[PDB]
């Protein structure tokens, strides 16, 4: 509306977006660790055997 | 969602202070201050015509 209130809205929106976009991108950085363990555990035979 | 609640300009009237002698009726009585009136126990006014 070209007013102070209709901006701090936007500011609060821009700010949540950046907070989610950053959470999902760092999810793939942990998705590769969680992913790695499963392919290493898929082929590890017990030491006993 | 930003929603405020506004106080839009409070108001006050003023007691008007009247003086009686400034009144049309400020006449009709001859008010005189009297301090020992607490003490006086019978004041009399006398007349002769």
């Amino acid at each position: 509306d070209g007013t102070g209130i209709s901006l701090h809205r936007q500011l609060r929106a821009i700010q949540q977006l950046a907070r989610n976009v950053q959470a999902v991108l760092g999810a793939f950085e942990r998705g590769t660790a969680d992913q790695m363990l499963h392919v290493l555990l898929e082929k590890a035979p017990p030491l006993a055997l | 969602d930003v929603e405020f609640d506004a106080l839009l300009g409070s108001y006050c009237n003023t007691l008007s202070l009247v003086r009686f002698l400034e009144l049309g009726l400020s006449v009709a009585c001859v008010c005189t201050k009297f301090p020992e009136l607490a003490y006086m126990n019978e004041g009399r006014v006398q007349f002769e015509v």
